[PDB]
RNA sequence: GAAGACUGGAGUGCAGAAGAGGAGAGUGGAAUUCCACGUGUAGCGGUGAAAUGCGUAGAUAUGUGGAGGAACACCAGUGGCGAAGGCGACUCUCUGGUCUGUAACUGACGCUGAGGCGCGAAAGCGUGGGGAGCAAACAGGAUUAGAUACCCUGGUAGUCCACGCCGUAAACGAUGAGUGCUAAGUGUUAGGGGGUUUCCGCCCCUUAGUGCUGCAGCUAACGCAUUAAGCACUCCGCCUGGGGAGUACGACCGCAAGGUUGAAACUCAAAGGAAUUGACGGGGGCCCGCACAAGCGGUGGAGCAUGUGGUUUAAUUCGAAGCAAC
RNA sequence: AAAUUCUAA
């Protein structure tokens, strides 16, 4: 119902933390729909390139 | 009504805007309506008639109360097509019912069967919940009037098709060129119509006393 | 036509923004196939039903390692970018365009555009590499009266890459490019300005895209409707009944397959667009009749009477032949 | 979603 990032007020979402982008996947290992977290357009773009850069860093899990 | 669903040829008419809702200007409301009681004193002296047409529920009991201390002619439930088209085939259910009633108060009472209740009731109560005030128009109405013009679009049809005067209240939600000649209200509270109503019986009495 | 002047067209500067725009090099995970190993026993695979096929030299399943190719799950949305074809993993380098805001700069530098010059999905061609999966041609197994098919088991070119050709599509919004003017309502993408407000948030206005509904107007109708098929001005392309035919002859282009340009003789009186009400469907819904469901007893099993096709005689009288003839 | 063929004239 309301934006993450506009409402708490994050600027840019690195990829560094890993906290923050838990709260975006699923326990089963991948990004969630815009629908169920509720998020904007720009900054949903930007957080899922920050969770493939992530991803690929082996920081979080493709699958399990 | 809200600012949604509402006629860009209206306006003129709509005066600020509260939250929620549109404002009705109400100086041009006084003009209309005090040129609306001339008209009505102009028209009703002529030992003609002015046609009440209740839509809703408000305009049904204002309506009817108002028909009924000025002694006009009105129609109050569902407005079935044709009554100004084919008022032939209008005036022959009427003659229907005038018959029918008319046998029933003095003839006999009683047929012949156990078949008075089963249809020849049920029928003539819904006839005469329908018709109404039908029942003594005697010739063409000269001047409709309607409450609701946008819940009420056959009468309208029906009345340009026949070319004669209308009178009516039109809401922010209606068309105010099929209706000749307007007066901008709230068609929605119980208390405007009333008011409206009986100011346009009130002047016909005047005059055509 | 000539000489000046102006900024409301066009372009530059200044400050911001979004983006699967393009090219080159390099990395990632999941999965399919192949190979090796440890128990592991008679089946696996497939169809409407089967068989071909693989399997006691030991398959499928099963865990552990290695090789190689191709495409990038979720994000993903009438969302974004591009002139069009089209562009979706991640990172870097080289790069093109667009949108908003200010008013600093030049001062009509503009629009369209035959002939030309380029780009142009897929299939196809020439040279050289690769080739996991799929798969024209092809082989076998099924189906059918037949099946050069649909279905099943395999499988070559190709699909992939570098350089060079080809130049077509339902390349479609079946809608050429500019610029103005003409009711509304409601989503969404990228911006800017304003009020409530310590912040958060809500509401209002404006620009450029992208969808739905709907006036005036337009249309043969379907329908379009500020993203016009409305009202106008400028430039370009194209049409003049259907076949014959995008064929023949001529020319240009191409390694070829073919592409572009493109007639007539003869023949017909029709060929077409929209929606009207009926009839049909091996299209759907809903409803009913001993339809099925549940019970009761029957027929097909034996004997026996009648009727029926073959039958043979000289005829075994003619006629009714799925319910709807026996 | 599954789902075999089948009016000649
Ligand atoms: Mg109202
Ligand atoms: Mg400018
Ligand atoms: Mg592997
Ligand atoms: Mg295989
Ligand atoms: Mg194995
Ligand atoms: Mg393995
Ligand atoms: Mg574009
Ligand atoms: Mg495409
Ligand atoms: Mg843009
Ligand atoms: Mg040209
Ligand atoms: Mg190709
Ligand atoms: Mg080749
Ligand atoms: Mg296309
Ligand atoms: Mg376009
Ligand atoms: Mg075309
Ligand atoms: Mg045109
Ligand atoms: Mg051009
Ligand atoms: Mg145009
Ligand atoms: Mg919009
Ligand atoms: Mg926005
Ligand atoms: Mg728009
Ligand atoms: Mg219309
Ligand atoms: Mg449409
Ligand atoms: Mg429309
Ligand atoms: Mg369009
Ligand atoms: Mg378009
Ligand atoms: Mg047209
Ligand atoms: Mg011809
Ligand atoms: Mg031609
Ligand atoms: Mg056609
Ligand atoms: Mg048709
Ligand atoms: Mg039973
Ligand atoms: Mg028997
Ligand atoms: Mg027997
Ligand atoms: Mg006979």
């Amino acid at each position: 119902k309301v934006c993450y990032f506009t409402s708490n007020g994050i600027t840019h979402i690195d990829y560094k933390d890993v906290e923050l982008l838990k709260k975006f996947v699923s326990e089963r290992g991948k990004i969630l729909p815009r629908r169920v977290t509720g998020t904007s357009a720009k900054y949903q773009r930007k957080l899922t390139v920050a969770i493939k850069r992530s991803r690929q860093m082996a920081l979080l899990p493709f699958v399990a | 009504h809200q600012t949604r669903r509402w006629n860009p040829k209206m306006k003129k008419y709509i005066f600020t805007e509260r939250n929620g809702i549109y404002i009705i200007d109400l100086q041009k409301t006084v003009k209309k309506v005090d040129e609306a009681f001339n008209f009505m004193r102009e028209v009703a002296s002529d030992n003609g008639t002015i046609l009440f047409v209740g839509t809703k529920k408000q305009a049904q009991e204002s309506v009817r109360d108002e028909a009924i201390r000025s002694g006009q002619y009105f129609v109050n439930h569902r407005w079935l097509g044709g009554t100004l088209t084919n008022f032939e085939t209008i005036q022959k259910r009427i003659q229907h019912l005038k018959k029918i009633e008319k046998m029933e108060a003095d003839g006999t009472f009683e047929v012949l069967p156990k078949k008075e209740v089963v249809l020849l009731k049920k029928e003539q109560e819904k006839l005469e919940r329908f018709l109404g005030g039908i029942k003594d128009m005697k010739g063409l109405p000269d001047a409709l009037f309607i409450v609701d013009p946008r819940k009420e679009r056959i009468a309208v049809a029906e009345a340009r098709k026949l070319h004669i005067p209308i009178i009516g209240i039109v809401d922010t939600n209606c068309d105010p060129d099929e209706i000749d000649y307007v007066i901008p209200a709230n068609d929605d509270a119980i208390r405007a119509v009333k008011l409206l109503t009986a100011k346009m019986a009130d002047a016909i009495i005047e005059v055509n006393q």
